[PDB]
């Protein structure tokens, strides 16, 4: 189609057939251990975790004491027009549900989610 | 992020989870020697190793008689109007054209990025 | 014979000339790429590039 004219939908199905796995689009991981959700022992992702806390939902058997953080690059994240939230689906909606994925908003400068 | 040894037998603690106080505490696995976590974390990995090499260049590399030299750029902490260059000469060689300076004057050991 | 691998006075100057140019501009784009100023190309790392351009000259 057109897309064999201009160089924006060239590019765009250009990434659309690339293979990317995840260790290309993450800066550094952690496994820190908040044996409660409040508890937050990096300082400051207090502020996101917290508005969901006010939105409690699964606490169904317990909570898991080990967490799981992971950054992220927005410079690998937008030049295949990738965000946190499709990602956020399918690494639930692929693997299972015994993972639990809460995330930061974009406009926040560096993109964590905490598993 | 270091690393714990044992008081007793000098081997290597491992990380345990009692589920009395909430706080993570170092183990042994030869004698059961414990003590508590004061930074409570374990597990890091960076993965944009953008390790900056001016904490891995030696101050003695202005010794060598085989790298090139400079007037422009004196040296800061001292004064000194003579550098020798270089550049990474490792790994992360994809926009790897830097190049750090080293002062050369005795017992300066300066070194500074552009 | 030798006669005919000879050049005049004059062609030798522009040899020499052109010859002095290039090797110029080689060190324009050293001296550019040192101080990180050189942007990648589309599928080209900053070596590959860097050379490219160098090869163009
Ligand atoms: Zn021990
Ligand atoms: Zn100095």
């Amino acid at each position: 189609g057109q897309s064999a004219r201009d160089a924006e939908r060239a590019k765009d199905i250009l990434c659309r057939l690339e293979h990317t796995t995840l260790r290309k689009v993450t800066a550094n991981t952690a496994i820190y251990y908040d044996p409660n959700p409040q508890s937050t022992v990096v300082a400051e992702d207090q502020e996101w975790v917290n508005v969901y806390y006010e939105m409690p939902d699964f606490d169904v058997a317990r909570i898991s004491p080990w967490l799981l953080r992971v950054e992220l690059d927005r410079k690998h994240m937008t030049d295949r027009k990738l965000t946190m939230e499709q990602i956020a689906e399918k690494i639930n909606a692929g693997f299972g549900d015994d993972l639990n994925c809460i995330f930061n908003d974009d406009n926040a400068e560096k993109l964590v989610l905490r598993i | 992020v270091g690393i714990r040894f044992c008081q007793e037998c000098n081997n290597m603690l491992y990380p345990k989870e009692d589920k009395e106080n909430r706080i993570l505490l170092y183990a042994c696995r030869n004698c059961d020697y414990q003590q508590e976590a004061d930074n409570s974390c374990i597990y890091v990995n960076k993965i944009t190793h953008e390790v900056d090499e001016l904490t891995q260049i030696i101050a003695d590399v202005s010794q060598d008689p085989t790298l090139p030299r400079t007037e422009d750029h004196p040296c800061q902490k001292c004064g000194h109007k003579e550098a020798v260059f270089f550049q990474s000469h490792s790994a992360r060689a994809e926009d790897a054209m830097r190049l750090y300076y080293v002062c050369t004057a005795p017992h300066c050991g300066h070194r500074w990025t552009e | 014979g030798i006669g005919d691998s000879i050049a005049d006075s004059k062609t030798y100057q522009d040899i020499q000339n052109t010859i002095k140019k290039a090797k110029q501009d080689v060190i324009e784009v050293i001296e550019k790429a040192h101080n990180n100023e050189l942007e990648p190309t589309p599928g080209n790392t900053l070596r590959q590039t860097f050379e490219n351009q160098v090869n163009r000259i």
